[PDB]
RNA sequence: AGGGGAUCGAAGACGAUCAGAUACCGUCGUAGUCUUAACCAUAAACUAUGCCGAUUAGGGAUCGGACGGUGUUAUUUUUUGACCCGUUCGGCACCUUACGAUAAAUCAAAAUGUUUGGGCUCCUGGGGGAGUAUGGUCGCAAGGCUGAAACUUAAAGAAAUUG
RNA sequence: UUUUUUUUUUUUUUUUU
């Protein structure tokens, strides 16, 4: 913590409410060995409650690996339920990355005659179980892999995994509304750390057409 | 041809074979 | 070729099961190994309920079901079209047909 | 080296920062994460970074990310989430 | 000409040497990068094995070819293709064999003069049944592998290796598969040489922004 | 039964080196099993292994860096002449200058190298590399 | 996990782990004692009572052996040591 | 039976993703666009072209289709993505009604300034 | 690999079981019982003389039609 | 060797089918099927997977025991039974995966093996001839156990692939 | 869910930039 690690990035209490009322505390029924170390406690009723602190610090870690890159061009979202799509399209547009939602055109990242080839250089996918084929074909073009994993989430290539739940659209949209922010605020395109940042919540929130 | 016929047609055999050899006897 | 992981029964652990007698074949098959069907249906057809019904007295008569327990050997059960030959993935599907 | 002491290798392979086997050059799904030093005020400084190099070994089994974890605090960039008793 | 990033990296000399493509994972999708960085190799055709495939109305013969690729300072690489013509599957399997090219690590047997003359450790590979094993030989001892073995490891520039072989070695396309496997794995069989640490630096890809 | 405590040790030391793992834990605890974990340490092929104390046989657990190949025990302990170690090493070991072929002598365990200065040899007891 | 530190395991999971499987095997049971009613008399017991404890002198059962745990006689209070 | 062919379909589509507006309902009429805007020289394949583009212009009508824009549903869909409701859903405007285990986790964390509503956890 | 005896004093069981197993090589069974000298027709020699009995003639076997001359 | 002998049913007799039908099909029907006393010792006696021991990926069911907690239900001078959640020991198994294995099918063992050594026992060496001949031994017999050779042959065989 | 037996011997493919 005090090596490459000042207070600024300590967690706030609007931040823990956010999440809190996005219900990213409420994780799946089934717990995963390699997430156990995310667990907080288990309810009398079986449902596994997270560990929010872990879940904003991760956050600030996997801005951190984004804002490495140097190149918004060069980083990857996915995520194929539509709740997680919305917010993945808005997601790019803030940032600068390239943004699939929906099907997963195999070959996209192994076959290079494909209309989607994409050579990237970070995966961010939501749900790591509906995107295996996005998290399988990172295994053989070398392509860190961030994922917003859930309690039974499977964990094959997930290298960065933010614990948090992955099913609500209310979920999906905080946390990838956490990361946005912080991308921004890594990079310099928001002076002040401490200022409110525009663009609200509601806008990466699923909505019916 | 079954195994298990062709044993049978050898242990016929064979029993008659035995019954040859006590007349002999 | 081992064909099936089970074999063809269930008896792991079991020794040796008595051996029962097929519907239709009269066939002496293992109980486990054997292909039962639990039937539950009204002991007069749908298209005569309703005159069972004209001649009822005693008008609130509710007709009996027949309950029959039905045991096939292979042979019988797929020539009868009970269970039908699945590919070499569906066979291991122990799920029953969804209604 | 040789006895006047001049590496006559062709190169010199890497090695996982988890587990310490060396990653070989045809190990594909062997990530290297990148992760950028901030100052005071909370801005990425460029050009100056942590390395991590995982091999596609300890990525496969799934342990990728509690290794992550204990390389991190070891190095700092974490406060509280990496728990030997746990 | 190129179309992936490392194709335009490499014509446009962001990168000095192949052996620093090969510290990182990156794999190599076009051959004209293994022809820009190692001239002068040697391509040698093992053998034209002719597969055919039942049809109603005859055999359809296809012609696979084994071809190896390699030039003595110590890289090889081994591509088997299969296609309807002979000529058409040489030129495809030296494609692919250029397109798999390994670094092969060179030992010696206690000296430490002149060291770059046989094996660093002993190695096998097991491509099917078959296993070959190599094994580090005093020097003066030339190649005591079989012709098929002992061409491959001309080419990976080996001088001295002791070679035996289990399984069925008439499988000529598993042997040299099993082969390239135990050089593949001799660079990277940890040693005390190796047992230090190394300044972990950014891979081309990811600091240059072309 | 157990019948070797040396290769129980060693096999739970390699299987945990082999699946990545920076430690393990050893049972029982043998006057064997340390000078063979020395052995070991002295050349840096392990870092840290502690004893725990018990009224039995005792525990070890052995803090593993990854710099470690392959462990393991010979059975029987076969009597070795001196001029039957390079025989030995050559048909056991990698390349004769990374391992280290252990023996028993008169004394006590050691290396096949420190034999060759001190122009002794014994029953060959286990290896690594 | 590839990280643990074997050598001091969480307290719960000391109560979670079987007698023998722990680091050192402490037996899981206790002794104590029992008080019962109409006399003033302490008994030590142990938890695991294979035998009909009685009194010393008050002629009273005071626990029943089964399953592998003494059931303490109703109307008696106890105290583990 | 009378199934069109992939090269009217996918002709057809482009015909549409480009000239919606130029389109109609009408066959007649969209006989004659074909004519300028495209090159077929088979009166036949150019009849079922127009007659294709115009089932799918009576099916735009109703909401339909997937997969054809008509960048004017392209504007349309910005538009709804750019809508947002000014009052925030996680706003606790009883205000944040959470668990037993919640709130401890607040208290481990540094946190315990939310207006925390503590609910029970029973099992049914 | 097989169960074969690992202690240090089974040469015995060693030995003896691969002088059992040994029976079954073919080639050592033939020379070990001696069948040469025994049953066939030459008395192990390379060579041997006779009497031509007479001129036979043997048909060639599938695929192959000709008429093999030989003596007995 | 006695008792019993309902049903079914080798052998047998008929009636069909068929070119024939010493079979499948149908009617009879003896030994047997059942039991006491004494033999026989073989099965695709199969998980085609020897016994002991250590380690190694997750998960949920289920059986027996034990422990901790919770709330209904029957009894109760508030114990016990049923149901619920969890931990652990010991079983019958199962589901996904491959850091591994195999030629493959597949395997948590068929893994920890050319980087080849934890302990012990048994069996095999291309296909036939042949589990045959002979000798021995056990059995009332049927047969069991042990067990060749001459001679003959370029394949036999295993798992998958396309027709 | 009536039955439907048999098909004379041999013969049925090769190389490289
Ligand atoms: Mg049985
Ligand atoms: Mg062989
Ligand atoms: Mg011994
Ligand atoms: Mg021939
Ligand atoms: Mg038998
Ligand atoms: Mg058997
Ligand atoms: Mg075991
Ligand atoms: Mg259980
Ligand atoms: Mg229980
Ligand atoms: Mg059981
Ligand atoms: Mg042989
Ligand atoms: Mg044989
Ligand atoms: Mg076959
Ligand atoms: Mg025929
Ligand atoms: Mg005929
Ligand atoms: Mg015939």
């Amino acid at each position: 913590a005090p090596a490459n690690l000042p207070s600024i990035f300590n967690a706030t209490s609007t931040d823990i409410e956010q999440l809190l009322a996005a219900q990213c505390h409420i994780g799946s029924k089934n717990l995963g060995v390699h997430m156990q170390p995310y667990l907080w406690k288990t309810r009398a009723d079986g449902v596994n409650i997270l560990n929010v602190g872990k879940t904003w610090e991760k956050i600030v870690l996997a801005a951190r690996i984004i804002a490495a890159i140097d190149n918004p061009a060069d980083i990857c979202v996915i995520s194929a339920r539509p709740y997680g799509q919305r917010a993945v399209l808005k997601f790019a547009a803030h940032t600068g990355a390239q943004a699939i939602a929906g099907r997963f055109t195999p070959g996209s990242f192994t076959n290079y005659i494909t209309r989607s080839f994409k050579e990237p250089r970070l995966i961010i996918v939501t749900d790591p179980r509906t995107d295996a084929q996005a998290i399988k074909e990172a295994s053989y073009v070398n392509i860190p892999v961030i994922a917003l994993c859930d309690a039974d989430s499977p964990t094959e290539y997930v290298d960065v995994a933010i614990p948090t739940n992955n099913k609500g659209r209310h979920a999906i949209g905080c946390v990838w509304w956490m990361l946005a922010r912080e991308v921004l605020r890594l990079r310099g395109t928001i002076y002040n750390r401490e200022t409110p940042w525009d663009v609200m919540v509601d806008l990466y929130f699923y909505r019916d057409p | 041809m079954r195994a298990k016929w062709r044993k049978k047609r050898v242990r016929r055999l064979k029993r008659k074979r035995r019954k040859m050899r006590a007349r002999s006897k | 070729v081992k064909k099936r992981k089970n074999n063809g029964r269930n008896k792991k652990g079991r020794g040796h099961v008595k051996p029962i007698r097929c519907s239709n074949c009269s066939r002496c098959t293992p109980k486990d190994k054997a292909i039962k069907r639990f039937t539950i249906r009204n002991m007069v057809e749908s298209a005569a309920i309703r005159d069972i019904s004209d001649a009822s007295v005693f008008a609130e008569y509710t007709v009996p079901k027949m309950y029959l327990k039905l045991q096939y050997c292979v042979s019988c059960a797929i020539h009868g079209k009970i269970v039908r030959v699945r590919s070499r993935e569906g066979r291991r599907n122990r799920a029953p047909p969804p209604r | 080296e040789n006895d006047r002491g001049e590496i006559v290798d062709l190169y010199v392979p890497r090695k996982c920062s988890a587990t310490g086997r060396i990653i070989k050059s045809k190990d594909h799904g062997s990530c290297q994460i990148t992760i950028a030093k901030v100052d005071e005020n909370g801005r990425a400084i460029q050009g100056e970074n942590i390395i991590y190099a995982l091999s596609g070994f300890v990525r496969a089994m799934g342990e990728s990310d509690d290794s992550l974890n204990r390389l991190a605090q070891r190095d700092g960039l974490l406060k509280a989430v990496w728990n030997p008793q746990r | 000409q190129p179309v992936t990033k490392l194709g335009r990296l490499v014509k446009a000399g962001k990168i000095k040497s192949m052996e620093e493509i090969y510290l990182h994972s990156l794999p190599i999708k076009e051959y004209q990068i293994v022809d820009f960085f190692l001239p002068k190799l040697k391509d040698e055709v093992m053998k034209i094995k002719p597969v055919q495939k039942q049809t109603r109305a005859g055999q359809r013969t296809r012609f696979k070819a084994i071809v190896i690729i390699g030039d003595s300072e110590g890289h090889v690489g081994l591509g088997i293709k299969t296609s309807k013509e002979v000529a058409t599957a040489i030129r495809a399997a030296i494609i692919i064999a250029k397109l798999s090219v390994i670094p092969v690590r060179r030992g010696y047997w206690g000296a430490n003069l002149g060291l770059p003359h046989s094996l660093p450790v002993k190695e096998s590979g097991k491509c099917g049944s078959v296993t070959v094993r190599l094994i580090p030989a005093p020097r003066g001892t030339s190649l005591v592998a079989s012709p098929a073995v002992k061409r491959l490891l001309q080419l990976a520039g080996i001088e001295d290796a002791y070679t035996s072989s289990s399984g069925s070695t008439k499988t000529l396309e598993n042997t040299l598969k099993a082969t390239f496997a135990a050089v593949s794995n001799t660079y990277g069989f940890l040693t005390p040489n190796l047992w230090k640490e190394t300044k972990l630096t950014r891979s081309p890809l990811e600091e240059f922004a072309d | 039964v157990r019948t070797s405590v040396l290769h129980d040790a060693l096999n739970s030391i390699n299987n945990a080196e082999k699946a990545g793992k920076r430690q393990v834990l050893i049972r029982p605890s043998s006057k064997v099993i340390i000078k063979f974990l020395q052995v070991m340490q002295k050349h840096g092929y392990i870092g840290e292994f502690e004893e725990v104390d018990d009224h039995r046989s005792g525990k070890i657990v052995v803090q593993l860096n990854g710099r470690m190949n392959k462990c393991g025990v010979i059975s029987p302990r076969y009597n070795v002449r001196l001029a039957e170690l390079e025989k030995w090493v050559v048909k056991l070991l990698p390349a004769r200058q990374f391992g280290y072929v252990i023996l028993t002598t008169s004394a006590g365990i050691m290396d096949h190298e420190e034999a060759r200065r001190k122009h002794v040899s014994g029953k060959i007891i286990g290896f690594f590399y | 996990v590839l990280a643990v530190d074997l050598l001091n395991p969480s307290p719960a999971s000391e109560a979670r782990k079987h007698k023998l499987k722990t680091l050192v095997p402490a037996p899981r049971s206790f002794f104590m004692d029992v008080k019962c009613p109409g006399c003033f008399t302490i008994t030590t017991v142990f938890s695991h009572a294979q035998t009909v404890v009685i009194c010393q002198g008050c002629t009273t059962v005071l626990c029943q052996p089964t399953g592998g745990k003494a059931r303490l006689t109703e109307g008696c209070s106890f105290r583990r040591k | 039976g009378r199934v069109r062919t992939k090269t009217v379909k996918k002709s057809a589509k482009v015909i549409i993703e480009r000239y919606y507006p130029k389109l109609t309902l009408d066959f007649e009429t969209n006989k004659r666009i074909c004519d300028e805007i495209a090159i077929i020289a088979s009166k036949r394949l150019r009849n079922k072209i127009a007659g294709y583009t115009t089932h799918l212009m009576k099916r735009i009508q109703r909401g339909p289709v997937r997969g054809i824009s008509f960048k004017l549903q392209e504007e349309e869909r910005e538009r709804k993505d750019q809508y947002v409701p000014e009052v925030s859903a996680l706003d606790f405007t009883g205000q944040l009604d959470v668990d037993t285990e919640t709130k401890d986790l607040l208290k481990h964390l540094g946190f315990d300034s939310i207006p925390v509503n503590v609910i029970p956890v029973t099992q049914a | 690999s097989g169960g074969k005896p690992r202690g240090l004093n089974a040469a015995r069981k060693l030995r003896n079981n691969r002088r059992e197993q040994r029976w079954s090589d073919l080639h050592y069974k033939k020379r070990a019982l001696g069948t040469a000298f025994k049953s066939s027709p030459f008395g192990g020699s390379s060579h041997a003389k006779g009497i031509v009995l007479e001129k036979v003639g043997v048909e060639a076997k599938q695929p192959n039609s000709a008429i093999r001359k030989c003596v007995r």
